[PDB]
């Protein structure tokens, strides 16, 4: 390390990139994960 | 006596046999595109193409050869070649060790020696003498520049009008003067009026407005809209 | 540049006169007394200067039917000019041709 | 003045020009000559410290930092740590070609490689060097124990070949037998990987091409064969190459008399 | 063979065995060139420096040119043209050695002078050797060696008809 | 697939292209194309002369440049030895370097999808790239 | 008709792009994180 070390959160493999824009009302929803759009 | 055109001073340019050579040889060739190092312009002799004191050198600065270039550019300009001819060699040389020579037309600056009947130095700028060589007029001057051409993809592109101030600045540039310029009057011709040719020709200005337009409104009716 | 231009001392090829009528040893040398100066520097500051090296004959020095060796490629000679009027873009660069 | 060969830029150049361990450790090479330091300094390169014997030759051309000691030193001196009848000596910083151009820049037809392969001797080594250079050879070899490239006699007999005037030359290792029977395999036949071989300039001779070339080469004959060895061994027949010619000579000659002979024309200059 | 400069030890006595090692009649020492009888001269030539078929022709004479009536007193004329070794203004050694058809003459000088000054205003074949650069150039024993090996038989070059 | 897929990726910021497991990199530019996108084709056209420097033992004419006069944005389109295909996005301001982190990613999973799949392996090893690169030292 | 042949003419600056691995990205970095601050402590004596 170097100093105060924040990792941005990561993904799988094969989920981790071009992830599916595809939402419920105002939510994006993924079989992985869920976060307000 | 005989007037070579009866549109005087129209000679687009050279006869149609030396200028296909003059494409030929002269001709451009196409870069593969690589990552250049170091472009050289060296000035060779064209007969004897020899490794010399700054070409060797330079060429063996990389652990690459002298001589490939040299008999590779001495047996292509062994034949369609002058003889006592030197030439400005553009070289191109890549990241990979590649290189790509061109072949330039000898330019005005060593070239007057051929026209003014002079040598270097006694061609010496305004600050060194004062005095200059032999004169010119504004045709001597037209004339050469149909030798050096920086567009050969494009003969006539641009038209002799814009880069033949050039060479009549080198040599002005090293004192030589013109009769049509630092003069009082210009080019006496007693085949008619000594006077009146200046109000005689104020009119073959005018069938050049009708060209001037004309040349260079071809240009980009050449290429796209 | 050092070399790479084409370097000799040949003379002139004339094929005829600019004229039809020649001038005899002294009208070569009457308008040949004008060509002892030049308008080196164009300013406020605006001077005169010296000229050596001028020919016999002005008139047939380059004028006209007069052709120059300066030829590179072996299937070729000196080029000549023989009319007048048709100027290629020529007068326009007669006057503003220097630095006014 | 230093009339002192205990003096500690004395025992420098001695550990300079003699030993070879504690040559690069430091980065430095030897170089005597007055008018060979000058064709150094010519073409950018300033000596450490140059020292001048105490006497009258004392050309300034460079003085004011040559990168300074421009030490004078006693006659005594002069003899000691300088074989060599030169008033005017200095060392210089080593220079580097790289070992992988070798094995991967490997032009294809021009490629005409030298090896020395023996324990040699300064002098003949470093003469080959300059001639070998002197016609733009690539990949200049070392062997099992040849002479350091950096040797006080080596760069006299050099006579400012060694520095990159134009020489790719190049430098092997030890391998693990006291031989070096794996100084080959990991590049001289990745000097076949560009084609042709031929072994000559041994004392003893065998199949012995001998001279005899006819054809102008197809000049588009983009192989090119290698250089040779000193003594008489089979080690050069072990390796994978089955290319065999041993050259020798025609006339009465002797050692050193055959190599200059052969790579003379035996160079790249096939073309006549 | 000839050695014409103020030369030095040894780098004749490895030339001096070209002369025998290729079979030359002997040897023009253009002396006072360096020393030729010397104990390391020999000795650089491992004791065939001696050898039968090389009498040592050590030559007294100066740049008076009178040496070239001695190339006249040499086995006369019609035997030993031009002979000059100089840079590389001139041609080639596969140029004007591959072109005897002939008898000529051979000669080796030294670095710092050349000749002797009247060598080259009597010539009409000098001799030049390839090089890695311009002002870089070659030994004074590596220079006899490509030509005292090209003048040796020349039998190569007659099946080098074409 | 014989084997569930992998869910880690290397980090490894590719700054080169290979063909571990390509098969086809074709790409598709606009000549008439002046104006519009002068940043988008010069990405384009930037990466096939920073893909026909690719990295492996391959020729690397298994890249492609075509000339489309449809007046397109420049599309890239990489298939595999399998051959499913890969659309890179060409956003608006994405250079070159970007370009090759896209796909020697998707990449990396369509190698490890072949593997998965029974495909063989062309590894990777040091060949004539991992020298000429070294002298760049 | 043209220059040195042997491997594949890769042209394009092949010397360049090393492919930097994971430790030297989060080396490169935190590197010119420390340039960022050493450009404004400087600022912060003028």
């Amino acid at each position: 390390f170097q100093s105060e070390p924040y990792f941005e959160e990561e993904i799988e493999a094969y989920r981790a990139h071009h992830r599916p824009d595809v939402y419920v009302y105002k939510y994006n929803v993924s079989p992985t994960h869920l976060s307000l759009r | 006596p005989k007037t070579v055109n009866i549109e005087p001073g129209s000679n687009r340019f050279l006869d149609p046999n030396v200028e296909a050579k003059a494409k030929d040889i002269f001709a451009v060739p196409e870069f593969p595109n690589k990552a250049v190092l170091h472009n050289w312009r060296f000035f060779i002799k064209a007969g004897k193409a020899a490794t010399g004191p700054p070409v060797g050198q330079e060429f063996s600065k990389l652990g690459l050869k002298a001589m490939d270039f040299a008999k590779a550019f001495n047996d292509r300009t062994k034949p369609h070649f002058k003889d006592d001819i030197e030439l400005i060699v553009r070289i191109q040389v890549y990241f990979d060790k590649s290189y790509i020579f061109r072949i330039e037309p000898p330019p005005t600056a060593w070239f007057l020696l051929r026209a003014i009947r002079k040598k270097r130095g006694e061609t010496g700028p305004v600050v060194l003498r004062g005095n200059y060589c032999a004169y010119l007029t504004l045709e001597m001057c037209y004339e050469i520049a149909k030798m050096k051409q920086m567009s050969w993809g494009k003969v006539e592109y641009p038209p002799i009008e814009v880069r033949v101030r050039r060479v009549v600045g080198q040599a002005r540039r090293m004192g030589i003067a013109i009769i049509g310029i630092d003069t009082v009057h210009s080019s006496p011709v007693k085949g008619m009026t000594e006077k009146q040719y200046l109000e005689e020709s104020e009119k073959h200005r005018k069938v050049h407005m009708i060209q001037y337009e004309a040349l260079k409104a071809k240009e980009l009716e050449s290429a796209p809209l | 540049k050092r070399s790479g231009k084409p370097s000799d001392l040949p003379d002139y090829k004339q094929v005829y006169l600019p004229y039809d009528t020649a001038p005899t040893k002294t009208e070569l040398d009457r308008e040949r007394r004008k060509f002892m100066h030049a308008y080196s520097g164009r300013m406020e500051h605006r001077k005169m200067v010296e000229v050596k090296d001028v020919p016999q004959n002005m008139y047939t020095y380059g004028k006209e039917g007069m052709s120059i060796p300066i030829s590179i490629f072996k299937d070729q000679a000196d080029p000549v000019i023989g009319p007048e009027w048709t100027y290629p873009g020529i007068f326009e660069n007669k006057i503003v041709a220097q630095h006014w | 003045v230093i009339d002192d060969v205990n003096h500690a830029l004395v025992q420098h150049f001695l550990k300079l020009s003699t030993n070879d361990k504690y040559r690069q450790a430091r980065q430095m090479l030897v170089i005597g000559g007055r008018a060979m330091i000058e064709e150094l300094c010519r073409a950018g390169h300033r000596p450490r410290h140059l020292m001048v014997e105490c006497g009258k030759p004392i050309p300034e051309f460079l003085h004011d930092r040559r990168k300074t000691d421009v030490v004078l030193v006693d006659r005594s001196v002069s003899v000691a740590v300088t074989p060599g009848s030169d008033g005017y000596v200095g060392d210089f910083a080593i220079p580097t070609p790289p070992m992988k151009e070798k094995l991967i820049a490997n032009h294809q037809r021009l490629n005409r490689v030298l090896v020395l392969d023996n324990i040699e001797d300064p002098g003949v080594l470093g003469t080959l060097l300059r001639t070998a250079s002197g016609y733009q050879y690539d990949a200049i070899i070392a062997t099992n124990h040849c002479a350091d490239l950096y040797d006080h006699r080596v760069v006299r007999a050099a006579r400012g070949a060694h520095f990159q005037t134009s020489v790719p030359i190049y430098t092997l290792k030890d391998e693990d037998g006291d031989d070096v029977y794996g100084l080959l395999n990991h590049i001289v036949e990745r000097n076949n990987l560009l084609p042709l071989c031929y072994i000559a300039q041994a004392d003893a001779a065998g199949v012995d091409g001998e001279t005899a070339g006819t054809q102008t080469g197809f000049v588009s004959s983009p192989e090119a064969p290698v250089g040779r060895v000193f003594r008489s061994s089979v080690v050069g027949a072990a390796p994978v190459p089955l290319p065999a010619p041993r050259q020798s000579d025609s006339s009465y000659a002797a050692s050193l008399s055959r190599e200059l002979a052969s790579v003379s024309q035996a160079r790249e200059e096939l073309l006549s | 063979l000839v050695l014409d400069n103020i030369e030095d030890p040894g780098v004749l006595g490895t030339l001096l065995r070209t002369a025998s090692g290729y079979q030359y009649d002997a040897i023009i020492a253009t002396n006072h060139c360096a020393d030729l009888y010397d104990h390391r001269v020999v000795r650089a030539a491992r004791g065939a420096h001696f050898q039968t078929s090389v009498p040592i022709y050590t030559l007294k004479d100066e740049d008076g040119d009178d040496v070239y009536g001695l190339l006249n007193h040499i086995v006369e004329r019609n035997n030993l043209l031009p002979l000059c070794y100089i840079a590389q203004a001139d041609a080639a050694g596969v140029d004007g050695e591959t072109a005897g058809t002939q008898t000529g003459f051979v000669s080796s000088p030294e670095a710092p002078v050349g000749r002797v000054f009247r060598s080259s205003v009597v010539g009409a074949a000098p001799v030049p050797l390839p090089a890695p650069r311009q002002s870089d150039s070659s030994y004074a024993a590596s220079l006899s060696r490509e030509l005292a090996s090209v003048s040796q038989a020349r039998e190569e070059l007659l099946s080098d008809f074409c | 697939a014989k084997r569930p897929l992998a869910v880690v990726a290397p980090k490894t910021s590719h700054k080169h292209l290979f063909l571990m497991h390509m098969e086809k990199v074709t790409v598709t530019v606009s000549p008439l194309l002046f104006g519009y996108g002068h940043t988008l084709q010069k990405a384009a056209l930037d990466f096939y002369r920073r893909g026909l420097s690719a990295r492996s033992p391959f020729p690397s004419d298994k890249m492609f440049l075509y000339y489309s006069i449809d007046h397109i944005t420049p599309k890239i389109e990489v298939t595999w030895l399998d051959g499913s295909v890969y659309v890179p996005p060409l956003i608006e301001g994405v250079k070159a370097q970007d370009l090759i982190q896209m796909v020697m990613e998707q990449a990396w999973l369509a190698a490890d999808r072949m593997s998965a799949e029974g495909r063989v392996l062309n590894p990777i090893a040091i060949d004539d790239y991992k020298w000429e690169q070294l002298i760049a030292f | 008709a043209a220059a040195a042949a042997a491997a594949a003419a890769a042209a394009a600056a092949a010397a360049a792009a090393a492919a930097a691995a994971a430790a030297a990205a989060a080396a490169a970095a935190a590197a010119a994180a420390a340039a960022a601050a050493a450009a404004a402590a400087a600022a912060a004596a003028a």
